[PDB]
């Protein structure tokens, strides 16, 4: 369907970040769903847990009596509206070099493929982020040794997770950790490694841990530099889309050029399990960074082991 | 790329270029005309950097004409493979259902064989992946779906040890919005047992599939991965160069020559006048700015005037050279146009006949193999009868049967020299007969009227 | 130790450059515009190496046209030379498996036969290769793969003594990058004994494998090296001539004469006014610089002025050369083109064909040879039965046959004169049958329905 | 590339966004041409010793071959120990503390290319850095090694490690001897032969002794994955010393991770 296909020669540069994870290379921890709605929000209501359901009871002694009420609490998943700024086309002008530049529609194409999967992954790292860190779920370890340690940093937040720190079952993080990781196993100070396990990717519990290199995982520069890795439960973060890619082709002839120019509209709607968006606090149509913004992010379920995930802080 | 299901291999690269061109080719005029950049560089770079100069690209392509001779050509190639209808050799009763709907749409498999010769015909590749779901499946995949293959001796023997074929899909919702749902398909082979993952997209996911190994009828899985390659080449993972080439390249060069032919017949092809000699003074006096050039008023000049009707005249060079291209295409070609001032000798193209048919044969032959051993796939689905044959028509040149061709094949029929089903399938191949050779004997058993 | 496995002849070098140049006339347009900096020499070197002038160059190539009748060449002798199927001359059961996986891959032995035709036809070159895995398999060795060989006598006799091909495929790992590793074969013959060995090459070495010394079913080792370089002139280890230097060369001769034409249609073929007797005046008065040129609008010029359209006029010079090098193309006799416009009187064409067919019988002849080769390898590896033959299509200018020719090989038959098997092979040439003969014979065995 | 393609969006505002033009950029393979010296293969000289006369013609053939493949092989890895010093992939154990191949000096070099670190596929080093290696493990200070596994050719995360004894590798003389460790992607270094060999063997008279001449002259295409060659900077026809030069090489690529090819200087 599409008018050329890519040569080789048309290699254009697809992307520097690894953008599959989703489902299965993530083990469900990050879903990537479609199904369309409509309106801002998609919110959705179940019944809370009641807190004194059981009480003490003195038999012998008719005393007063107790009353109680039952809730209902509010899921919710926000919608993001994304979009392509417009794309100047050449007008049949890169030539002398390059074999032909109408093909600008297709590299087009493809390059926004892979641009908007990195864009969804990273909204829906940094909503991720924000939202455990406005739970207080959030593990810092930058004052302790080097900043990173072999596992007796996962253990720590496994820690924060509590008695059901078993169903987390992935760990997403930059590389700079991960060469940390294996910094410290092939220079091991307690002799549990052998040369033929150093290159292990889990983290003595069963957990892998899946690389990436999203700018939400890492901010500042030299002693500011903290890596944030966040390890997920099972389906802890949902990406859906709306199914509604728009775009247009428009010939502005009269501006000095017919100035061949290319826009896009899709929105997709993400949600954080555990937690709901303060649209009130943030806005209809949040940004990358209202999303990554604490305190617009709401935590519903009572209990943090049923929030799904936990955000470790290493420098 | 990378270690993606969705690599392609460079030689994939290699052909997409020419794949879609001839795509756009086969297409018609409109996908031409919207990637005329592509095809017809602009007269001038520094004016179609300009507003002007680009308008006037506009209106250079707009005037030009596609001839498109190469769909015609490969529309009759087609029509001489595909005449008639292909023979199936074996029980028709047992791959009754395997004939009627090939992949469940009700879609017989003499129309995706078509199919078939259509793509190796004008791109020289494609593919029949046959599956099971109890029924087997022969799909059909394009040439551009094939995007990864390995090739590995083992025991001295050439196998395929990986194929990966993109595939598309219509997701059903409650809505009536069409999405469209792309699937990755893994066939492997390892240890000489085959194996086959699936690999679902919704919204650019991965939805990964364990490694099953589908099982003939008696089990023991499978020895060669059911997948054939087929092309104008041979039946090879190896990539084999389509046929159109060259007169797709023709096309397009006769397209940019009609393109300025065009814009010469619209600039100078009206006669114009040049009134040489005219002073202003007789302009502004008694023309005013206005000539009447009808046979009813005569317009007056003053001395050493020479009016001179002034337009190209017919048999150009660029004429002439689009010409050639035509010729060249003609020449260069089988089936493509016809020419009514052109006479030629009969019996003596019998001779070329076996050149001028040769693509044509071996693309018939190539998809007949590559479906037979489809066939003979799932046979081992089904556990039926292994020797079995589709064959397409390998008989070009198809026209009704004389008389006298009728007469000889009965006179070879009665004695034991043609086999009665073979004289049905030629009285059938020459249009004189329809029926199938069953009701007709069960319909001629019967005594004669009288 | 010399350890130089991948030496090659100084003969095979100096044919390799002409081999490429070959396979880039086979390939199309695409390969020769990519490399027309050989092809087309650059008008002018001085501006060759000036900026302007390299893009003057690029618009000059783009413009041009391959012809590109080589490819039609060999395809119409390749359609001539495979039409219907070779046949195979002994116990077919026992060799079925070699008939229908040649080489393990699921190409049957025609497809084989036909890519050696194909390369014995382009380049003069090809190898047929047979070893042990239990089954024989027929290699083919790729015209560039023979990279070695050596001709010592002993006892007075043509035996080859040393023969190294490479053999290509693909790293089986788990990933999806494609590498390409290879593996060189040593076909050594020390006193009348047939040894081998393979080296491969890792991880920054090279193998070195035991020698041995593979053996019929009935044992007793070999005594020739079970290895066929066939080609044109014969079955040599000698390079042959490739028989397509001729049109390769007036194919480019002629895509240079259509570059240089095509630039002239591009330049000079559209027509100007070219107003002569003008003043700069009359100009800024009144034309402005625009010039309108519709038959509505007339237009005067000052006294003693002249238009005058020119453009290029036809059946120039260029283009009568490029006639002359594509009626010597038609003249090599290569079935490169078809003409509509010529009529030639029959009872001539038979008088030169077979003239015309020369290289057609002959590369029939030494791939036929080169093949029952193989295929008695086969048999004394299988130790089965040696008298087995496998000759392909030796009668081109196939055609319908005629109901006079059908009553005439039919009443041969009747006489003993010509064999049924014989019968049948002629009519389904003839594309009179299709079915098996033996199917014939079950059917028409049975009484008739009256 | 195009950097911004995705922009956070208002569907209930009406407000202008600036656009975005298409770039392109140029890959670059220089071409290289070599040759042997007039070698002088008289006939007189091998008949006295009674010597078949194209025994001469064989040697100077096999020695050509392998010195061929050498040189090829030279010029490669220097280019691209050149172009990779050139683009900044460059890591330096020889300062941090004491310069020898160690496991952690693997893993340094596996930092660069960030999360892509797994396309790098092999090390290219000179014998020195292995044998280096080796002592290293034989004394396992860090208890990673048994005398079963104590050599390990693949030894980088089942990289294999590769050994050539090429001096464009070694860089380096008595004290300041700075070997050079790189490690290459598939396809990092591009080597084509143009097929243009020319051996013309001359003969000459006049001369007590009939002379003969030996001459070969060839050339090959070089290039590395992600750089281009400098003409302007550098020459139409490169000897070896002016492609090793940094800066006569540039990165076209936008990220490091396409350019395959990171070097480890290792004293």
């Amino acid at each position: 369907q599409v008018f050329n296909d890519w040569a080789y020669k048309t290699m254009s540069e697809v992307l520097d970040q690894q953008v599959e994870l989703f489902n299965g290379a993530t083990r469900g921890a990050i879903i990537l769903r479609s199904a369309g709605n409509t309106g801002d929000l998609s919110e959705a209501a179940f019944w809370a847990k009641i807190q004194g359901l059981v009480r003490p009871r003195d038999p012998y002694s008719n005393a007063d009596v107790a009353a109680k009420d039952l809730r209902q609490l509010v899921d919710n998943t926000i919608k993001v509206a994304s979009g392509t700024p417009p794309i100047n086309i050449p007008p049949s002008m890169l030539r002398w070099i390059q074999k032909n530049p109408q093909e600008a529609g297709a590299v087009i194409g493809q390059q926004l493929a892979g641009d908007t999967m990195q864009d969804m992954l990273n909204n829906g790292l940094a909503a991720g982020k924000a939202a455990f860190t406005a739970g207080g779920a959030v593990h810092d370890i930058s004052a302790a040794g080097t900043g990173l340690m072999t596992q007796r940093a996962f253990n720590a937040a496994q820690r924060i997770f509590g008695d059901r720190s078993t169903d987390i079952q992935v760990w997403v993080s930059h590389s700079s950790p991960l060469f940390d990781l294996y910094d410290n196993a092939l220079a091991n100070a307690e002799q549990l490694y052998v040369f033929g396990t150093v290159n292990v990717r889990a983290d003595a519990f069963g957990r892998p841990i899946i690389i990436t290199d999203s700018p939400a995982l890492v901010s500042g520069a030299a002693e500011t530099l903290r890596h944030s890795t966040l390890g997920l439960t099972t389906g802890a973060i949902l990406i859906e889309q709306n199914q509604d890619f728009d775009s247009t082709v428009v010939d502005g002839t009269g501006k000095q050029n017919i100035t061949r120019q290319y826009q896009a509209e899709w929105s997709y709607n993400l949600g954080v399990n555990g937690y709901a968006y303060d649209i009130a606090t943030g806005g209809k149509a949040p940004n990358p960074t209202a999303l990554a913004t604490a305190a617009n992010w709401d935590k519903i379920s009572t209990s943090i082991k049923d929030t799904g995930g936990v955000v470790l802080v290493t420098k | 790329d990378s270690n993606n299901i969705k690599y392609v291999r460079e030689d994939a690269k290699k052909m997409h270029k020419l794949w879609a061109h001839i795509r756009m080719a086969m297409e018609g005029s409109r996908a031409i005309k919207d990637n005329a950049k592509e095809f017809v560089p602009h007269p001038d770079n520094t004016k179609a950097t300009t507003p002007e100069g680009v308008a006037r690209y506009k209106a250079y392509i707009e005037r030009a004409v596609w001839y498109g001779a190469s769909a015609n050509t490969v529309d009759g190639m087609l029509g001489q493979i595909f005449a008639r209808d292909p023979v199936f050799t074996g029980p028709e009763d047992k791959f009754d259902m395997l004939i009627n709907d090939v992949d469940g749409s009700g879609l017989s498999i003499h129309q995706q064989a078509r199919d078939s010769a259509e793509d190796a015909l004008s791109l020289g590749r494609g593919g029949l992946f046959v599956d099971y779901s109890a029924r087997p499946y022969i799909k059909f995949i394009a040439a551009e779906d094939i995007l990864n293959w390995r090739e590995r001796w083992v025991n001295g023997a050439k196998r395929t040890t990986l194929l990966v074929f993109r595939e598309e899909s219509d997701a059903d919702d409650d809505g009536y919005q069409i999405y469209k749902e792309e699937v990755w398909r893994e066939l492997r082979l390892v240890d000489g047992t085959y194996w086959q993952r699936t690999w679902r997209e919704n919204d650019g996911q991965l939805y990964v599939d364990d490694w099953i190994s589908p099982t003939k009828a008696d089990g023991s899985q499978f020895d060669e991965i059911p997948f054939v390659i087929f092309g104008s080449k041979n039946n090879d993972p190896t990539i084999d160069m389509p046929p159109m080439r060259d007169l797709v390249e023709l096309n397009i060069a006769h397209f940019r020559n009609s393109a300025d032919y065009e814009e010469a017949c619209f600039i100078c092809g009206q006669p114009t006048l040049f009134l040489s000699g005219l002073t202003e003074h007789w302009v502004k006096n008694v023309l005013g700015g206005a000539v009447v050039i009808g046979s009813r008023d005569a317009v007056p000049l003053p001395v050493n005037a020479k009016p001179e009707l002034l337009q190209a005249e017919g048999n150009g060079m660029v004429k002439e050279a689009m010409d050639q291209k035509e010729r060249q295409m003609v020449a260069l070609g089988a089936k493509l146009i016809d020419s009514d001032k052109t006479q030629r000798t009969f019996g003596e193209a019998s001779m070329e006949a076996a050149a001028q048919n040769s693509v044509l044969s071996r693309v018939s032959k190539n998809v007949s193999d590559a479906y037979t051993k489809a066939l003979r796939w799932a046979a081992m689905f089904l556990g039926l009868d292994e020797k079995i044959e589709y064959e397409l028509n390998s008989d070009f040149d198809i026209n009704k049967m004389s008389p006298e061709e009728l007469a000889a094949v009965i006179s070879a029929w009665q004695s034991n020299a043609i086999s009665f089903t073979e004289m049905r399938w030629q009285i059938k191949k020459g249009g004189r007969a329809y029926l199938e050779d069953e009701d007709m004997r069960n319909e001629s058993e019967q005594d004669d009227p009288l």
